[PDB]
């Protein structure tokens, strides 16, 4: 289970 | 009001002049810039990007600069020292970018339609004509932090260079987060700083196999080199303490300069207090940013001082 950086 | 009696009355002293910066304090020079002047500049929402800008309105010192063809919202303030403007002419002659007018290059033609006078070149600061800061190439490389997300020590790049300053970009991700520095930056460290120091290196947006990062595949796959460790320069931390007092642009209106205290310190930074106003607009602010001056600079460069509400 991916956490990604996310800017919108 | 005057802050001789403001200081009696409050048993408060003014930061000294010596604790800022030569551009913050300077009050002898005139503002040569004149309403209708054309010039170029950054964008300061995009600093990477250059456009047309107009003069809409000079107070003191500060100048308002349009954006050629776009709306009028998105006038913003600069000193007369800015570094961040150059004269008409400036982006061919240094490899650089200039977006057009709004729907619309030559300058000689665009003056020609217009009517009107480009800025002489003597008003500007910057013009590329000062020797670079050594060691800061285009295209190295060097690890930075996300000034917008602090908590982020991320790959990045040096994308422009002009006279003492640098523009750091984040590998991958757009330009909002792009900086311009000098190589005395607290915010920059050489490639290889992270795994020195045992901590994580953010790697660029959407790079294969994050985790896996690796800054000798990055820079050979990239042909890029980092810049060299030398270069980095160790800036002292600033001296203001305190309750010291100083002038600000405020934030929430730029036309306006307000009486200030310095609320909290950091090596770096400065919490700015509006004095009469609610603590509720407090604000961090580097030491070297360009909108806070000495006590006196307002009436020095006749520019209003709003006094403690
Ligand atoms: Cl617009």
């Amino acid at each position: 289970h991916r956490k990604v950086l996310r800017d919108n | 009001w005057s802050w001789e009696s403001y200081l009696e009355e409050q048993k408060a002293i003014t930061a000294p002049v010596s604790l800022f910066q030569d551009s913050q304090a300077v009050t002898h020079n005139k503002n040569g810039f004149k309403l209708g002047m054309k010039l170029e500049g950054i964008d300061p929402q995009h600093p990477s990007m250059y456009f047309i800008l107009t003069v809409a309105e000079v107070c003191g010192y500060r100048l308002r600069l349009h954006f050629d063809g776009y709306s009028e919202c998105h006038d913003f303030w600069v000193n007369a020292n800015s570094p961040d403007i150059h004269p008409a002419g400036w982006f061919e002659k240094t490899g650089h970018k200039l977006q057009p007018p709004k729907g619309y290059f030559s300058w000689s033609q665009y003056l020609r339609s217009t009517r009107a006078q480009a800025a002489p070149k003597h008003l500007f600061v910057s013009q590329s004509h000062s020797p670079p800061p050594l060691g800061f190439q285009v295209g190295m490389k060097l690890e930075a932090v996300d000034r917008m997300n602090p908590s982020l020590v991320c790959v990045a790049s040096v994308t422009d260079v002009v006279d003492s300053r640098f523009l750091v970009h984040f590998d991958n991700w757009d330009d909002t987060y792009d900086y311009w520095c000098d190589p005395s930056s607290p915010y920059i460290h050489p490639v290889g700083w992270c795994q020195k120091q045992g901590k994580p290196l953010t790697p660029p947006q959407d790079y294969p196999d994050p985790d896996n990062f690796c800054w000798e595949k990055y820079l050979e796959e990239t042909g890029a080199s980092a810049v060299p460790t030398w270069a980095f320069k160790v800036r002292p931390p600033h001296s203001f303490l305190v309750n010291m007092k100083l002038e600000a642009v405020d934030r929430r209106n730029p036309a306006l300069i307000r009486v200030a205290s310095v609320e909290d310190v950091e090596d770096h930074r400065i919490k700015i207090h509006f004095d009469g106003w609610s603590h509720g607009y407090d604000f961090w602010i580097d030491a070297d940013h360009p909108d806070i001056h000495p006590a006196g600079w307002c009436s020095k460069t006749g520019h209003p001082l709003q006094p403690p509400l």
